[PDB]
Parts: C-alpha cells; sequence; structure tokens
RNA sequence: GUGUGAAUACAAACCAUGAAAGUGUGGCCUAUCGAUCCUUUAGUCCCUCGAAAUUUGAGGCUAGAGGUGCCAGAAAAGUUAC
RNA sequence: AUUAACGAGAUUCCCACUGUCCCUAUCUACUAUCUAGCGAAACCACAGCCAAGGGAACGGGCUUGGCAAAAUCAGCGGGGAA
RNA sequence: GCGAUGGCCAGAAAGUGGUGUUGACGCAAUGUGAUUUCUGCCCAGUGCUCUGAAUGUCAAAGUGAAGAAAUUCAACCAAGC
RNA sequence: GUCCCACCCAUACCCCGCCCUCAGGGUAGAAACGAUGCCCUGAGGAGUAGGCGGCCGUGGAGGUCAGUGACGAAGCCUAGGGCGUGAGCCCGGGUCGAACGGCCUCUAGUGCAGAUCUUGGUGGUAGUAGCAAAUACUUCAAUGAGAACUUGAAGGACCGAAGUGGGGAAAGGUUCCAUGUGAACAGCGGUUGGACAUGGGUUAGUCGAUCCUAAGCCAUAGGGAAGUUCCGUUUCAAAGGGGC
RNA sequence: UUAACUGAACGUGGGCAUUCGAAUGUAUCGACACUAGUGGGCCAUUUUUGGUAAGCAGAACUGGCGAUGCGGGAUGAACCG
RNA sequence: AGACUAAUCGAACCAUCUAGUAGCUGGUUACCGCCGAAGUUUCCCUCAGGAUAGCAGUGUCGACCUUCAGUUUUAUGAGGU
RNA sequence: CCGGGACCGAGGACCGCGCUCUGCAAGGAUGCUGGCGUAAUGGUCACCAGCGACCCGUCUUGAAACACGGACCAAGGAGUCAAGGUUUUGCGCGAGUGUUUGGGUGUAAAACCCGCACGCGUAAUGAAAGUGAACGUAGGUGAGAGCUUCGGCGCAUCAUCGACCGAUCCUGAUGUAUUCGGAUGGAUUUGAGUAGGAGCGUUAAGCCUUGGACCCGAAAGAUGGUGAACUAUGCUUGGAUAGG
RNA sequence: CCUAGUAACGGCGAGUGAAGCGGCAACAGCUCAAAUUUGAAAGCUGGCUUCGGCCCGCGUUGUAAUUUGGAGAGGAUGCUUUGGGCGAGGCUCCUUCUGAGUUCCCUGGAACGGGACGCCACAGAGGGUGAGAGCCCCGUAUAGUUGGAAGCCAAGCCUGUGUAAAGCUCCUUCGACGAGUCGAGUAGUUUGGGAAUGCUGCUCAAAAUGGGAGGUAAAUUUCUUCUAAAGCUAAAUACCGGCCAGAGACCGAUAGCGCACAAGUAGAGUGAUCGAAAGAUGAAAAGCACUUUGAAAAGAGGGUUAAAUAGCACGUGAAAUUGUUGAAAGGGAAGCGCUUGUGACCAGACUUGCGCCCGGCGGAUCAUCCGGUGUUCUCACCGGUGCACUCCGCCGGGCUCAGGCCA
C-alpha cells in the first residue's frame, strides 16, 4: 500500500529528506563488499571477527547421508508411547507388562540421557546409546539392546 | 557498502537475469488440461485399469533404509517362480524389469505372494467370442464389480514397522556382559587394529621357523 | 577502551648465586620495529586420504623464521606548442 | 668558405614623384532622409536620473541628501561590470 | 644489400602474389643538395659486421646410476651471450 | 566635565479573554454514554539539515445511501454570498447538452514555478532594420472594375562576334503549343507568366544505340577456408569445326 | 598462612534510632532496541605562537552567528537590551 | 602541411552491445501540530570521498524505586605557572 | 480616611468560606430610560492619505548582489518493483508449526477438501576421528512487584560464588589378543552451551545489498556494415592556349 | 519441489557454485557386425505386359530366414497357441427451427423518462432503434428436431486349419561379442573437478577372465559393479513467430505500438539508413429558394432546424495576446503590509410568541362505569353509557412576560 508511506509526506520539501550538503550521489564508497581490508576494516572487525583466513582440512565429495543420526534425550522417552496407554502405566494398573520402544521407527538413531526417569521397567532398541543414558535406564529395571 | 551490524549479503543478480524469468500464471489452466487427458485415456481403456502392477522395494541408503516404496518391475526370477511366461506378462498389465536381482530371500518371498494373488483376481476375456479357449473366463463370472486405480487397491500396506510392542515382565532379555556402551567401543577399535595385529602375529610364525 | 610495539604484578615447574634473609622471566627508567595468502624448520607419535590393508608421498593441529621504511602492509617510465 | 643569373623572400641609403603630413577645402553618382506598397531577427527576472555611506571590500532598488511635469524626430558610442 | 635454391615487400591460408615482358650502365634502401675551392683528429661508450681452436654459461628430446615405483642425481649439450 | 528632577517607547515584565500541546483528577446496585464522550484544575509555545503524528484533494475496485438528472448531468465564466487557522468545501447568476456524487474499506503511472526541462501556441522590440552590383527610360492609342513593369506605332539606349547571337554532351522530365482563369506563388502591382484549369504535340534500310577491342571485371579446370567465400583467366584439363 | 585456632576472607547469634547523623534543589530515575543528518566552519573578552604589519596564518576555557525575528548604534550575519 | 579521404580527419559515416560508468554540476510537486543538530576522535594511494565514536528522533519496559547534581560548606592529598 | 479617570463582564438552579446577621459589596453585572426598525450598524471592491517594505530558486562561513538559471501561457515531468536479510506493531496455533510441487471437486483463472515427504525449531562442541548436559525440593548470598494465617513465601530482572557437557594440558586403577584399554582425581585455560523449552506461518513501517535503481549528462572502448559525384595518386582514350 | 547458497573453486580478494538419495507428472520398449541355405540367392531396381507372367540388370569382395548377452546354439521331453469375413450402437463437422405489452395519461423535436395496469423467465450476457427498453428487432438459456459428407471405436455373430510357425521345463557340453580405437606423455581452452572434469592437436600404441569406473600422486595383495569404440523410438517440457478465439481493479487522441485517418505514407540522404503531423456538424443535408448592392470575393433582407450562441475555417471553446463600450489613476518605475475616509454594490436580523380574563360561533364528548383485545401485570386502546359551570377548534376585546440596532 503506497497511500501511506513516507514518500508521500515529502512532497513540497526540496531534497526529499536526503540532505543539502550530501546530495545522495550514485555509489560513494564502492559496490558490494569493496574495501574490506582498506577503508571498511573498522566495521568488519567490530562485527564479523574472522572473515579472512583459512582453517582446517578439506573434504572432497561429501555425502551427508553417511552422517545421519538424530538424537533424543531420555526425559522425552515416555512421550513416544500413546497417551491412552501412557496414563495406565504411570497411574499403576498394569504391574506385570513392559513396553518395547523402537526408536528407529520414530526417526532416531542415538539415545542420549539428560533428565530423570520414573521407576518403571522399559526396553529400548537403539542404534547408538550414551554411557550415562545406559546407567539410568538400567537402574530403573530396564535394558537397552543394540539393533543396527 | 556495509554500514551497520548486518548479515553479509550474497545475491546472484549480476547477469542478465531479467531475460530468463518464468512466471506461472497457467497453474490452473494446465490442471484442467491434465484432467481432460486422464478421463479421455480412461474412456479408451474401457474395462482395463489405468495403471500397471509394481513390486515392493526398499530404499538404498543407510538413511531411508527403514522405509519401503514401489519399484519399477518384477525380476525374471520372480516371474518364473509364479509361473508366468516372460512374454505374456507385459500384455496383461504387469510391469517387468530385466536388470534387477534378488540377493536376499526376504524380498523374493514378499513379491511372489503379492504377484500370485493378482493372478487369482484377473478376468481374461477371450480373443474371439464364438470360440473361447481353456485359459479364458467361461462367461459365467465375467459380471462382477471391478477396480480401476490399481495403485490404491495394491499400494504398500505399511511402509514402517510398528511403533512399539508390549510384552509381559520376566520376558525381558539380559544385555551384553560388558554393556551396551562398551560393546561399541570394543568393536570400533578392533577394526582399526585389524592390520597391525595380523602382520605382527604372522611375522612371529616365520620368526620361530 | 580494536590491532602492533613496549611495560607491571602473581600462579604451577626446573635452575643460578649466597652462611642466610633474599634476588633473578635480558641491558637503571623513558625509542631501537611488522597482517591475510605462500614457503621453511622444531614438537606429539596424534588425526584424514571417504570399498579394505602395508610402506613412500601429500594434507591437518600448536610455536618460530623469510616483508611490506608510502612503515594497519597495490606489482608500475616519459612527452603533448596538434 | 665564396658565387654570375633569377625572387609577389627579410633589411639600410640616394634621385624622381606625390594631400602621408604642417591644415584643411570643394565637386559628382548611389544610400542614409520623407511618401505609397511589402515587412523580418538578436535580446528580455522586474525595470531604467545622481553624490556619499555601509555591504560579498566598484548599487538602477537599502540609509541620508540633491531633486522631480504629457506625447515625441535625426545623430552619437560614456554606462547597462551590454 | 643482392648472381635467382637470391635481395626488398604483400597475405588467415593456398598448385597465392608486386618489383618482373626484369639480370649489376640492373633492382631495392638511406643521407647531402648547381658551379668553383676543400672535406682535419678520435673505435673509449651505444650500434653494425667477421672469425670458432676456446668450455666459460646452457632448453626439450636422448644416455647412465639408485629405488618396489612415482621421483631424484650425474655427465654430454644447438643458437645466443 | 560632574550632579539632580520630570517625561517618551520593544514581540521583554504584570492582569484579563480566546486557540492548541502536556500532566494530574471525577463520571454504573446505571433517570445511561459519538466512555474515542463530558466536567474541574495547572504549566508551557522561536528554529535550517532531520524525525514522528493528524488531516485535505485525483484516477479506479467491494458494500451502502430503496441517493441527483432532458421540468437540464458534467464542464466553463463571474472587483455576487457562507464555512474552516490552513490545504479546501458549499450556494446564487450566465453558457451548454448526457451522464454523476456522499459515507466505511481496498488499490496506484496520485498533487509543480524553476532542471540553458519536453511539445504546441503568443508577445515587446516594430509598421522598425531594410528591399541601393550588371549605364535608362519617354509620347499616343487599344483592352479593362483597376496599367511604371500587358499589346501596337514612333523616338532614345545596351550587348559589340573569347556576345545578352545560332546549335550540342552530362543533368532535369512535359517545363513545348493553343484556349480560358476566382484564391495562392512571381519579397511593389498585375488584364501578363516556366503558376492554375481543359485539350494537343516527338514518324528513319542511310543520323545514333546494336558490331570490335583497350585499361579493367566475372564464369569454367583446380587449390585454400569451420563458413559467409578467397585465389586462379590457360594454368599439372580426354576442353574444338568443316564438308557430302 | 603462623612455633601455635595465631591470622585472613566469607559466615551464625546478639547489641545500637526518642534524633539514619552538613546546606539548597529535585519543572524530570534507570536500562534496552532501531535509525536520520553531519564530518569545508566563522566572529568576540582574557591567555598566547610565527611575522615590520594585515579585514593574515595557528592554539586553550567560555559565550555567539550559521539555524533568528524584535527595540537602539543613520546604514551594517557577530556589538548593547 | 599531420595534409586530403562528400561543408566531418592527430584516425570517416550508419545501426547494435547501451538506459555504458561518474567520489562531479543541475532539479526533486498539498496543509497543520510536537521535538531539534554537526563541521570533532581513530584508521584508509585518504585530503571535493567513506567506515567508527559523538550530538538527534521515535518505540518501550522496571519502579513511581525517594535516587540524584556543570553548586556551596567542612576534613584531607597532589602541582612548579 | 476621602476624591477624579481609564480598560474589562469570563461563568449560568441550590451546595462553600464568612460578616456589620428581618439582611449583605461573601465561589465572575445587574437596574432605569431614549431614538431608530432601515443601507442606520456591518461586509466586499476601487482610489487618495500616515508609517513600514531591495528578486525568486540554489551552492556557500557570508546573496538584493558587478555569482549562475528565469520573455509569457497550456498539457507532460522525478525514491518505484522483485529476491534475500534485520528490528518493531496486529493476528492464528503452540513443542511444535507450514493445504495450493501435486491429487479430489466446482455455479470453473474464484471457492471447498485430503495426505506421503520436506523446510525451520526441539543439543552443543572440535581441524578431525569422536564424545555428548540433575551432589541439593534444579544450589547458596544481597536486593525485588504482589500475596499473607503477620510468622513468612517471594515472579521478571541485576550482581556475585558454585555444579554439569565439549575442547586443551596433567594423573594412569581393576583388567588384558602384552599392547591394548582409559576408571578416578586435578589445572591464574577455552565455547555462538545445560541449569522446569518459544518457535512457525502471515500482515504493516523504517533500514541494507545486487539489479537501468530518484531523474537528465561525458572525453572513450568493442562487433558488423556503407562511401573516390568533392579532394589525393596512377592507368586506357580524347580536347584546348592572340601578337611582339 | 527439495537437497543448497551446500561440498568445492578464487591477487582464497571482489566473487562464483554442482551431484547422489527423497516426493510427484507421464510411462514402452528394441535391430545390426561377428556362425555354411550349401540337398539347390530361397532376396531386389527397371522395362514389357493383359494382370498370367516374361526379359535384362544388381549381387557370392555376400542379397533373405535364423541370433543380440535379458541370452542363445545344439540336444532331451509332453502339452499348448496362431488365419479370413460381417457387424448393431456410440463419438467428431456443417446446416434447418424456439417465450412474453407498442395498453392508458403527463413533459419533449423524438419516450428508451415519470405515473397506473399486465405477461414471460433452464432466456434480467451484449448491441441497435430520434434520450436509461426482459416483452420493437438481431441475439442469449435448455434439450430436441430437418438434411448431408468422411474417418474411428466396438457389443455380438459366420466360416478354414497344421506342410508350416510359436510358448514352457531340464542338461554333459559349446557360447563367436566393434582398433590408429582405449590408455599414456605434452600443449591450448574450459569446468565447482582440487598431482590436472570434458574437448581438440602431436609422439608412442595394448589385452582375453580381459577392459573401464570406485573424486589425492606411487608399488604389492583383495573386494563391489557394469560391458565402451554401430543404430531406432510416442508422452510429461519450451515458445504469441504463423492462423484463430476468449478475457482484464490496463491506456482514453502530447496517453496507448512509430501508425484509432490513402503510415513504414509524405519528406531528408550518393548510400547503409532516418521517419512525422492529422479523430467528433445534425435524429435526418432538411448543406440557405427568391429579392437587392457589388467588376468579383462577399454583404443586407428572407428561409430550413428543438438550436445557425451547430454554416463543411462546423459539439463543448479555458489561458497567454487584441478591439469596442463603461469606471478610475499618473512631477525620474510598478506591485505589497497595518489603520481610517469617500463612492459604488450587497448578505443577515426584524415584521411577533406564550399565558391569563371577558364575549361570540361550531362540533362531539370531558370525568365515571360496563364489555372485548394487547401489554412492561399495571399501564393503555376500541364499542357503549355522558348530554352543558366539562372538554376541543376558531373569531373579537383587555392584561402580564419575552423579543431586532445603536446609545
Amino acid at each position: 500500500p503506497t497511500r501511506f508511506s513516507k514518500t508521500r509526506k515529502h512532497r513540497g520539501h526540496v531534497s526529499a529528506g536526503k540532505g543539502r550538503v550530501g546530495k545522495h550521489r550514485k555509489h560513494p564508497g564502492g559496490r558490494g563488499m569493496a574495501g574490506g581490508q582498506h577503508h571498511h576494516r573498522t566495521n568488519l572487525d567490530k562485527y564479523h571477527p574472522g572473515y579472512f583466513g583459512k582453517v582446517g582440512m578439506r573434504h572432497f565429495h561429501l555425502l551427508r547421508n553417511h552422517y545421519w543420526r538424530p538424537s533424543i534425550n531420555i526425559d522425552k522417552l515416555w512421550s513416544l508411547v500413546p497417551s491412552d496407554v501412557r496414563e495406565q502405566y504411570l497411574s499403576g494398573q498394569k504391574k506385570d507388562t513392559a513396553p518395547v520402544i523402537d526408536l528407529l521407527s520414530h526417526g532416531y538413531a542415538k539415545l542420549l540421557g539428560k533428565g530423570r526417569l520414573p521407576e518403571i521397567p522399559v526396553v529400548v532398541r537403539a542404534r547408538y546409546v550414551s554411557a550415562e543414558a545406559e546407567r539410568k535406564v538400567k537402574e530403573a529395571g530396564g535394558v537397552v539392546e543394540l539393533v543396527a | 557498502a556495509i554500514k551497520h551490524n548486518q548479515q553479509i549479503p550474497n545475491n546472484h543478480f549480476r547477469k542478465h537475469w531479467q531475460r530468463r524469468v518464468r512466471c506461472h500464471f497457467d497453474q490452473p489452466g494446465k490442471k484442467v488440461t491434465r484432467r481432460l487427458a486422464r478421463r479421455a485415456k480412461a474412456a479408451a481403456l474401457a474395462p482395463r485399469p489405468v495403471d500397471k502392477l509394481r513390486p515392493i522395494v526398499r530404499c538404498p541408503t543407510v538413511k531411508y533404509n527403514r522405509r519401503t516404496r514401489l519399484g519399477r518391475g518384477f525380476t525374471l526370477e520372480e516371474l518364473k517362480a509364479a509361473g508366468i511366461p516372460r512374454l505374456l506378462a507385459p500384455t496383461i498389465g504387469i510391469a517387468v524389469d530385466h536388470r534387477r536381482k534378488n540377493l536376499s530371500e526376504e524380498s523374493l518371498a514378499a513379491n511372489v505372494q503379492r504377484l500370485k494373488d493378482y493372478k487369482a483376481r484377473l478376468i481374461l476375456f477371450p480373443r474371439k467370442s464364438n470360440k473361447p479357449k481353456k485359459a479364458d473366463t467361461p462367461k459365467d463370472q465375467q459380471t462382477a464389480e471391478t477396480t480401476t486405480s490399481l495403485r490404491t487397491s495394491f499400494g504398500v500396506e505399511q511402509p514402517l514397522a510398528p511403533g512399539f510392542t508390549e510384552i509381559s515382565k520376566s520376558e525381558i532379555p539380559a544385555g551384553i556382559e560388558g554393556g551396551a556402551y562398551r560393546a561399541l567401543r570394543k568393536a570400533r577399535s578392533d577394526a582399526r587394529l585389524v592390520g597391525v595385529r595380523e602382520k605382527r602375529a604372522k611375522e612371529k610364525a616365520e620368526a620361530e621357523a
């Protein structure tokens, strides 16, 4: 909508808000990133520290599929089971049956352990598992088994 | 000419981009054209289904390894197991692929069953009405409800494994002796030293002799 | 209150000197000097060459040297009275 | 370094001649001038009398004084920093 | 400067051209500027030109040695300097 | 030079009225209110470059005024009126002849004195500068609305055979001849005209082109070039014409 | 750290307002986000450098013109109110 | 003679790439209300130009925090005109 | 304590403070009277009179300038659009969020419906192989709006001391493919981390970059074509120039 | 669409920049060289022919059948498969036909305007007719109907048949497979391709479980995956150049293409090429008969028209500049701001209102009660009953209060 913008309020005022002494010429200072090391250095060092240089070794023909392994913490583990079944276990009505969770079917490969776990035995099937996560699930009566 | 705290711009707009711009104002007009072609094609193939039969295939990469999808055609070994001639298959709606192989036995068994029941659901009209043949339908069961999509009626039933399973207590197995975390570390370092260990052991055998 | 130069006070090691308390992190104090990219040497015994091994070769991480004196650092000779 | 002949080449002197000059005067033809018919262009913020002062340090316009009477024709080259 | 298998010059190339229907009293490239009388000393510098015993310098290819190879190291070595 | 009385005036100071900005309060057992409203109280107002807020107009789109109009819509003229601080809105009179507004949202090729700005139109200068090379005109009669520059006769002059004479090449293209004529053109006039209107006019065995070659140009045989094409003209070619 | 519960910092508990311990004001308290113009200046009192001097060149504290009318200096961007 | 090559020559004329680039001149369209500047610091083949800090506006939140001050008094230090 | 003169009249039932107290000068002007009821008061336009008043736009420390542009009138005439960022305002859902590449359907470029993948977010750190977030009611101390049984509990946020994960430098237990393995405990080190999630889509404004980029403007550079009717040189074929 | 502004390149400066996987639209596969028909060149261009065939030629330095790596050949073995002819019916193209007022009155030159009364509608899109028309006219919506031409698809029927050719299951054994090519060195160009991604020039020049690739050069040993140096083929995709059609929050004659008009025209240049200006009388020309002045152009009367304030210089006709008439001012500029005066012209406002008393005229109906209905449940309406000191309207007289301007 152009009916309400600052260009409509500049009608009748010479120089259109750009100043008299400095007249808004074509391209003072250069085009793009010109002067990075010569006259725009002061801005390019207060911000963006690290533009210039080389770091690390290079990799030819990287395929990102080799490095696919999303991770999930342990405190969100119980959110994977459906709500109707979930409330039965926490309320304490089953008492003789344990769930077997398949992380791969939900799109995970590594089971990290960050929070706390309630004292109900479970079975987790994961491609990878952390050292701290294995201990917490084991002291709750459960077991973790690699699945590939 | 940067002036404030900004993100460094990279806009590839220095060639003559204005000469090659492809606006899409014919999105709804094109859609009408395709729908006119499908229903025109369906009329030509009056009793036949529009599509063709496809086999079940697993994706080829470690990521997407879990999911399954439709393929291109049945291998020559799958057709032989189900007792279908090679030349007769393409003419009754079956698609054949001659450059695929059955490395495992799990994939072979799944596709054979998927192709065997299709043969039972097929109605085959005779070439000449006055003289039917042995493999033709005897004209008594030619009148039945038919399907035309054959992609929804024969799609993948379930691509992924069930989300979870529920088993009784005291049936939970025992883990690896060392543990899950330590089983991975040992397996990683064993492959690193497979060369150093083998030659050190081997040279000892010649050293003693 | 960015960089370079130079300067002050401690911490953890190893030493010199003196009987000992102590003193010593260059010249009694105020000047005496140098980025990115590239090359070269010392160090650990370390990581990678992406189908799998073993030796050459090459590539990485940390500290010095080769230099810009227009010294916060382009590679550069004249004439026009047509 | 000299040099006969030749030159719409540069320079100095002598004889003849003359309004170049002392020092200006007169005559003739075609214009300028008046009339009938025909009939343009440059230029132009608004305009058009002076003296001093101050001011962007040389005013037609400001301040203090001089002053100041319709409408007009032929010449002129001080000014309009024309 | 040049005796034709040549000197000067044109063209992207050509079984292509100019001088040339030409041959040293000829063709081509420069400086001085009728006649008379003359035209001195300097080869250190910058150019041009000549003579290769000299080994000084020295490319690609080729030869020899080490190594499992990539590769490295040696002699020899045209013109020019 | 020093001292003392009275008196004159700034957009400055004091009191009062009105406008706007800012800050602080009151208003529901609602007899209640464009609650974005109303009432009470206090202080302040200069401004280039620049920032923000509120409003007025122009061309189109959706909704709504059961909107105005051939008994006169839009447009234009008007030292005739009313409203607003202002951009602007409304009405009276004259001319004319077919479409046009108010209110809330949407949308943009949306507001001019300048840029030696673009296109078109018009002034002062101005009835002014000027229409002065090539020796020069005069009397009578006729035509006609009208004669210095139309026609006849008689005088006076110039070009003076390397001519202002008589014929051609290049170039022009009907300008040639007759009859007639309002405007325009012939830098004055015009009955006259190389202008305007209507008709007519260019005859070859002997004069030219047609034939032959010169400097030169282009095909053929062949060779270059990715190619448009470059070279080659007797060249490393099986190349012709005469009689019964 | 000291011969040493001897010190050192940080602590628990308790005591001290009857008056929280100079004047005046508080017509303006703290923090954060985004961005415009500007980066040629000039004049005056006191101090002051080069120069014979300048309506000349160069500095320190503060007030002004630029960005601003009004009343006085007849006139006059900077002087007085 | 830098002379001539269609009034054009110290490198002809016509169309296109082309709306060629400019730290340099010129222009930039209605009204009212409130606030209101800078010519200075550091770096740059930088000195007619840019980045950086400063001055300025608008949008806010935390409390109405009782905190503050281009000022005076009292106690106590430094200086070399 | 008594005179004289000038300017003003805001407000619109009662309420209050008081006095000289059948009342009043005490929270803002009323009473009596005369002429005229239209051009009389008032408003517009033209002219004379007193005082004041240099030409606009622009660059500049300084413009009425002997600094530049401007004879006059009518119409045209200059911060726009797309992609990618960023902060702030409104709106939907919320550990999630986004239908429209595509399919179904339709009164047909409108409207309505459906889902597999995928994008951003939920986990960081190293060059890399790799590893990967609770001693405590998710900690201790000093301030904090609000609540409270009056004892206290204390959001957001500010400062400070600690705990955990990754990297760097030390230490090297139990074990053993006797060279592999890396527990435990430290260190004036280091990170865009954890410590009871805040994000995704859309609307509007300011700002940034590349694009013709607010409008008009060079002296040059490159690709492809057309000219010897002027003039310069040469070739083939013609012509012309008294008398001493 | 995503991967992705990612891996990578780059005075590692300014800058540049792909691919695999994944979802969808559309889907379709194949024929040559290398083998002896060898118990029979079984193949083909051309000419003549009555239509049955004949003749010359090409060709053994290789014309048909058979085979193409998915195989296949050669052997075993039992089953199965295969031609022709009719054909309803349906779909494309052109062409015949389609509902309702000129009813009545007013303004007007002319109703298509205003008022009253009607009808049609699977048709209220658009245009014309003397002004805004569903019913005056062409068309518009719906399925049918008259006639004709040529191609497709296809329900279902009628007849031959194994000399031949084809499919399937197993096997001891065989199993031919593209050369100045691949590859290597060097040079130039190019790419995101980095001890060198593709292309091209020159030198050297292969092999039979052989060869290429596996994104870091080299040697030794394993592994995965395809089969190069011969060839064909629909759909999903691009485009307004050519022939047509339907539309718009686009422009409205200095705009929109240079061109709404006898526009790539007139015109300029030796030439390549450059390139404009210009729409509108009225419903209908009904485009002014006749008289008179003048040499003529034209003028004055008189005519057509609703209008000549529409006369082929024509709808509406602004500003700059000019003429006539009226008013006013002027001693080397004019214009302008504050405040009176004179002259001309002019908008408002006022010209009564309410109440009371007396008198006169006219009407039905004030309090009260009964019945019905509504509603805010206690407030109202209608019908009846009233019947003159009540109520209402008008007129005449008297009185109080207020109301315009300047003092």
